[PDB]
């Protein structure tokens, strides 16, 4: 059982430069790409005496990806995986989906499988992209397209990065999510919603470092992977594999998007004050003060949960715990779901990241739901879009790369047929 | 409190009097590190701000002392089963390979 | 549920540690036990 | 002689056939290294039911693991007595259906039934006189349930005249692993009330609940309660491997307990069952295991008697007993609560004495009560699938793979009409 | 003295066979365009390879095979120190 | 059976500050937090060798909070259970009650729920505040007013600071002092008054200390403190919980407020000099120069008392001293109550401190009982309310803060009420 893992644009391969940061540390690999049968998931074990990732990162500016290739990790990724382009999208959905895509994305898709050829027992894929960018987004979904065309069956997963409802560090996001998230919505199979204020508030309320970088960010995310792949490396007592979220987390074929939150996010002192136990652990991954996108579930109804444990658990007390969530009512679960959770059990703990912030804890969680007040960010997102579009502000910028007014329109009204979906099922 | 003098003898002994039977022995300061703590680490930040290397990009050199410090004691985390209360022991679900 | 679990948990604890503290208390009861039966000794019929 | 051979499907059926075969083999004494090493000859002569003599006293179990993912069989091979499987009878997927009953039945089925049923047909064919089947699997699961189903009504098609035994567990609304157990459980009961001979329904929630009550554990791992069901295994079998003063095999067990062939679902009792902390303050009587049999909190299901009619039932007894205080006991439960029994049937208790306790033990006891609270659980299970069948909850995942809509509306009508007929019987 | 520090590593190294030829691959690969490697590389080279030399010791190998210009320990000569390495693994 | 205390303002945190350290001599915890099931009502084991306090020090001025994070009991005592704002109240009732308190109460309400949950078998709140300040009475009354709306059934002990008659230290108390016993009638279910010039008169007869400051006031009431718990902690021949006060001591709702009383109040020396027994201190814990609230039963009648004896004592001796008290006509009961005793017996002597004043004892009491003298305090301090309120001063401070004279109206009578009360019961 094989998975590997593409990274889209500027922001994917710095989440990538920590995952892989994280799972070298896991697995004790040194840097240099040796250690000194759990790992032949992420690592393919080159040659003599040399492990490899599965794994491509391709961008179009070369900034980035040769910081990559002069980093600490110079020798830990193949040459060949790290793609890089000559010059970038610039913040546009068009300019890098016609332009430069037709001819970075060939060479892309040759070179992914001939990783999946390597492969034998294929997962699935899972990409790593924030849709705010311009390669991110434009070329991620040509990507994707011709992903889909390729391979099909098999399960795609998804980690993106929303831009954020105010903090924002860019202008012509709206046009470029929404022109994303059309082929967002029936390409991939599960998407998961990543925000980084929620990211923010997190590093600023419970680890307390007041000048957070985008390092931490992209740590804490890290955590979040590796808690939802640890059933696959490491071996528990009622483990999920990647299959599982397709089947247990989306009722509905389009609708596939999952909040996610972790706990506990805690820093080196208060884990020796915490008596950290199963129960409150359960009962901090449900508050929106600990989420991982800036949205209320108060305001929605959840359609199904699921819960990855990594520790020190017995069955026992998780089923404990589940039971009070599910008979409090503070947390409202939808009327059609009777037995709305998932639970997924794994003994090995959450490895930590020397000069990282969070500390050596005995048990964590992952919860990864699916509800309604994603409805309400889509929403949010889209009377901001048409806010820009009544004045047809930025426009000449995707007309002059060739592209026109109907998929304006069209992208428009997919979100508004979305809505009207989610307002549905939601009833 | 903190008894900060050595030797404690009362709570009132550290009053000002009129009489020199007490005053004589009535402390001024409390010297050592419970104290000076915080002049510790302001000095240490001060010193971190004094000297500084200009080209240290953010993303490299957050990772190289990480990368030194697992370096200098390696230790896998191995994998630890709950000890179930019984003679039976777990004998988990899953094995990797 | 989480008082009826904690509830067992030092029900347990107690329940071990009252067997630990009467162990210990009945070697000296014994002690006077033995003490002051010294003092009736039996008849010879 | 008679022979049973064993079945176990998914992670929950391999991690019980693993404490199963953990206590047989404690039983008959044979060492997690395969050869025998116990004192009674009583040992040698009954290991045929169970094991096959390779060379040198080496007995291999004849079973047959069946699952879809290698964690499962990895933990098999991992643990003591795991060296003692043949590697040949570990039958084994490499996909894995995950909580998918349709990928169990239909799509996975295609090309692991016809290796398994090559495994269990050399199997059955190599011994002589089958006695029966015996299948430990999961309901909540796909490749427990999906192809256990399958292989079920492949069996029940090839080899008919034999006996099978099905010991499933059922997934409870408040121990709730998964989110689609009802679209599992449904489609698999479906299938078992055609097919298979009884069954014997565990469930998760009733184990946990005694090993609270009575065991007092304060961390009951997964480990205790296949403890548990292992116990219940063996107790069960028991008179086939050592003789006794009153034997009872399977089949004489389902003729006592089975008035219509469509009421094979029964509850399970284990005892004795006490703590060690209590486990000096107690004696050790007949009185005292039926005390406890009997009882309501002990059952090894969701159902509790007392809101039903104990249709039929059975009590198996192991140790050097008296059979008058059998007897005498079974009668005074049976008079004194007359409310509880059926009235059509009089003498509704069968009973067995054999003289092998288990290792450890001086008396012990076995329990099967045919009853109809056991349509408390169809119901508590059929709501939620209505619940979501109603609104088509993921049924895109069982459509587009060759599942249709009235595969759906069979199943609801099947389970309605059970529910239907053991509330006409109470 | 820094000759002492190279025999004493030569001599570490001696055991653990493999991680003699490991050492080596470990210059070549972590090296610059230019043969020169970063005095934290160095240090995290040895430790990686599991060799504990005194931070002094270290310093003093530093100095020996330091590139021309620099200052006094803030790189190393990867080519230099390994082609003076090969000379004491081969007498050893 | 566990219990938690909360303290609330300047003197709350300062009490709590000598009762913490006896509690941690007490049951042999370290100032760093480890031993090198007695102690399970205060302190919880967290994870290995930790044991982390019950309790909330909160205050709206940083500075006494933070001096006792920079103390040496840093590790002891959670880094968030230190709740601190950020500017001070100022003896104003209105200040700390509607303009501060409404931001800061909440975030002290969500901790104590944590506590709570942390908590197994709650006997009830026990708090510690001074209604002469600012931040003890206006947000202590306002907490106190959300934990009856949150619990209610449960109990709560609380131990206020009241003003002394002649010696005061500040010039608003009578207008903080009404305002606050104005919702301490409805809220507490049993209030145990502390004044200071009872304590300097104490400090001064018996202990002979000639100067004596706060900190000498706080350690001897922190011994008092762990007197009446220490039935909770020990096993004893004839021990009482928490919820007896509520029974034994209250005749009536509006009837709850007792005087506490302590013995042998003896220095070093003067232990060896005296012969200590149970009649001697059962005949000193009545005298009004061994009572911890200026006032004289002498002029009152007694309701109920209640005694606590730690130490090497018997029933017997203990019965023949109440006997004796019970014939002598020097100190006079009420009708309605023949029985007005109440008595408890623990088996651990009190411990000593080192540089405390109180000397090794074998056996102490603690006597708090109730009088209608008490009714005399609070016409003491109505009479000189009215003196200022005639005149209006220092209104404009209150109703620049929020509030109006409907609050002041409504107060005085309502502290009328309880005069008439108090008058009528002593008939
Ligand atoms: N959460 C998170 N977001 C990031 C990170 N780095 C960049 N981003 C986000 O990426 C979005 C824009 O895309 P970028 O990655 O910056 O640039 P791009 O995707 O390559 O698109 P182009 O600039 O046109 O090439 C911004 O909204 C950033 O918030 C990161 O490390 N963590
Ligand atoms: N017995 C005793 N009383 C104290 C102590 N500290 C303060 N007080 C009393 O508290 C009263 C005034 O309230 P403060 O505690 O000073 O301040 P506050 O109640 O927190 O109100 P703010 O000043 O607004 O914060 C004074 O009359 C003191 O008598 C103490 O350590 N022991
Ligand atoms: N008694 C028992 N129940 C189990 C065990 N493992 C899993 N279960 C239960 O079985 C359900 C999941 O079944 P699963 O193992 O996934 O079936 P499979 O996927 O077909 O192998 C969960 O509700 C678990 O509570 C076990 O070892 N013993
Ligand atoms: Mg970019
Ligand atoms: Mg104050």
């Amino acid at each position: 059982r094989e998975v590997i893992s593409i990274h889209i644009g500027q922001a994917g391969i710095q989440v990538g430069n920590a995952c892989w940061e994280l799972y070298c540390l896991e697995h004790g690999i040194q840097p240099d790409g040796q250690m000194p049968d759990a790992f032949n998931t992420f690592f393919s074990e080159t040659g003599a005496g040399k492990h490899v990732p599965r794994c491509i990162f391709l961008d179009l500016e070369p900034t980035v990806v040769d910081e990559v290739r002069t980093g600490t990790y110079r020798q830990l990724f193949h040459p060949e995986q790290l793609i890089s382009g000559k010059e970038d999208a610039a913040n546009n959905f068009a300019r890098g989906h016609y332009t430069i895509g037709k001819e970075i994305v060939d060479l892309a898709l040759d070179r992914i499988r001939k990783l999946a050829d390597n492969c034998t027992g294929l997962q699935g894929f899972l990409v790593f992209n924030a849709v705010g960018g311009g390669t991110g987004s434009g070329l991620g979904s040509l990507l994707l397209e011709r992903l889909s065309v390729d391979y099909g069956k098999k399960s795609k997963l998804g980690f993106t990065v929303y831009p954020s409802p105010q903090v924002s560090t860019a202008v012509v996001e709206p046009y470029n999510s929404v022109l994303s998230t059309h082929s967002l919505l029936e390409h991939t199979d599960v998407a998961v919603m990543l925000d980084n204020e929620a990211i923010y508030d997190i590093c600023r309320r419970s680890l307390d470092i007041e000048r957070p970088t985008y390092t931490n960010l992209n740590r804490l995310i890290a955590q979040v992977i590796s808690s939802l792949t640890a059933s696959l490396r490491f071996d528990g007592a009622l483990n999920v594999d990647i299959t599982e979220f397709q089947t247990n987390l989306v009722p509905y074929p389009r609708i596939h998007f999952m909040l996610s939150s972790y706990a506990p996010i805690i820093s080196a002192e208060k884990a020796y004050h915490e008596q950290l136990s199963v129960a409150e652990i359960t009962n901090a991954a449900f508050e929106p003060a600990s989420m991982m996108v800036k949205c209320d579930p108060r305001h929605g109804k959840y359609m199904a949960c699921c819960l990855m444990y990594r520790g020190d658990v017995v069955p026992k007390d998780v089923n404990a715990s589940v039971a009070t969530i599910k008979t409090k009512r503070t947390i409202q679960f939808v009327d059609w779901c009777p037995t709305g959770f998932k639970c997924g059990i794994n003994y090995q703990p959450p490895t930590v990241v020397p000069g990282g912030d969070l500390a050596k804890v005995q048990r964590a969680v992952c919860m990864i739901s699916n509800s309604t007040a994603i409805g309400e960010i889509f929403s949010r997102l889209d009377h901001k879009f048409d806010l820009m579009y009544a004045k047809r502000a930025f426009v000449h910028w995707y007309v002059g790369e060739g592209m026109e007014e109907g998929e304006f329109s069209e992208a428009r009204e997919d979100l508004a047929a979305l809505e009207k979906d989610f307002e549905e099922v939601g009833a | 409190y903190g008894r900060a003098d050595g030797t404690d003898r009362r709570v009132q002994s550290y009053l000002w009097h009129g009489r020199k039977q007490v005053d004589y022995f009535v402390p001024h300061s409390t010297g050592g590190p419970s104290t000076l703590s915080l002049t510790a680490r302001k000095q240490q930040e001060w010193g971190t701000q004094g000297a500084t290397d200009a080209y240290l990009t953010t993303k490299m050199a957050a990772t190289q002392p990480a990368a030194l410090a697992t370096a200098e004691n390696p230790t896998r985390t191995q994998t630890l089963r709950p000890l179930g209360d019984s003679g039976l022991m777990p004998q988990p679900g899953q094995k990797p390979k | 549920i989480h008082m009826t679990d904690g509830i067992r948990r030092e029900t347990m604890k107690k329940e071990t540690l009252a067997r630990e503290r009467s162990l210990a208390a009945q070697s000296p009861y014994m002690a006077q036990v033995a003490t002051y039966r010294a003092r009736n000794p039996p008849l010879d019929h | 002689m008679r022979e049973i051979v064993h079945i176990q499907g998914g992670q929950c059926g391999n991690q019980i056939g693993a404490k199963f075969w953990e206590v047989v083999s404690d039983e008959h004494g044979i060492d997690p290294t395969g050869t025998y090493h116990g004192d009674s000859d009583l040992q040698l002569e009954r290991i045929n039911v169970y094991f096959n003599e390779a060379t040198g006293g080496r007995y291999v179990p004849r079973a047959i693991l069946m699952d879809l993912e290698p964690g499962t069989m990895d933990s098999v091979r991992s643990g003591p007595y795991g060296q003692i499987f043949r590697p040949d009878n570990f039958v084994f997927g490499q996909t894995g259906a995950g909580n998918n009953w349709a990928k169990g039945h239909y799509t996975e089925g295609a090309e692991l039934i016809d290796s398994v049923l090559d495994v269990v047909r050399k199997e059955a064919e190599s011994c002589d006189c089958l006695q029966g089947f015996q299948v430990c699997h999961s309901l909540g699961g796909g490749t427990g349930s999906g192809m256990g189903t399958l292989l079920i009504s492949k069996i029940r098609e090839e080899y008919p005249d034999r006996m099978m035994l099905t010991f499933s567990v059922v997934p409870s609304p408040k121990v709730s692993d998964t989110v689609v157990e009802p679209y599992n459980a449904t489609l698999s009961v479906h299938q078992l009330v055609e097919n298979a001979d009884e069954c014997m329904v565990l469930d998760n929630e009733a184990l946990y609940d005694i090993c609270f009550r009575t065991l007092k554990l304060t961390t009951p791992t997964f480990g205790d309660l296949n403890h548990l069901i292992s116990a219940v295994m063996s107790g069960i079998t028991c008179c086939l491997r050592f003789p006794g003063q009153l034997n009872a095999d399977l089949r004489k067990l389902a003729v006592n307990l089975i008035p219509f062939p469509r009421l094979h679902f029964f509850m399970v009792g284990f005892t004795p069952l006490t703590s060690r902390g209590s486990q000096q303050y107690r004696a050790l009587t007949v009185p005292e295991l039926t005390q406890q049999m009997w009882d309501a909190k002990n059952m090894m299901c969701a159902a509790d008697p007392r809101h039903g009619r104990y249709l039929t039932a059975s009590a198996l007894f192991r140790g050097r007993m008296s059979t008058k205080e059998v007897d005498e006991q079974m009668l005074n439960v049976q008079n004194k609560n007359s409310s509880y029994f059926v009235e059509w049937i009089p003498n509704n208790v069968k009973s067995s004495v054999c003289d092998i306790p288990p290792k450890g033990l001086k008396m012990s006891a076995t329990f099967i009560g045919n009853s109809t609270a056991i349509q408390e659980m169809f119901k508590r299970v059929s709501e939620q699938f209505t619940a979501m069948f109603r609104r088509k909850a993921f049924l895109h995942w069982y459509t587009g793979e060759g599942m249709d809509e009235m595969e759906f509306t069979e199943a609801e009508s099947n389970m309605n009409d059970l529910v239907s007929e053991y509330q006409q019987y109470q | 003295e820094a000759y002492s520090f190279l025999d004493g590593l030569v001599l570490e190294l001696a055991s653990r066979p493999g991680s003699l030829s490991l050492l080596e691959r470990k210059l070549v690969t972590l090296e610059n365009n230019q043969s020169l490697m970063s005095a934290e590389d160095f240090k995290l080279v040895l430790r990686q390879v599991g060799s504990q030399l005194p931070e002094d010791g270290i310093a003093a190998l530093l100095t020996r095979y330091a590139p021309a210009g620099s200052r006094p320990g803030t790189r190393l000569d990867a080519a230099a120190f390994r082609n003076d390495l090969r000379a004491a693994s081969t007498a050893a």
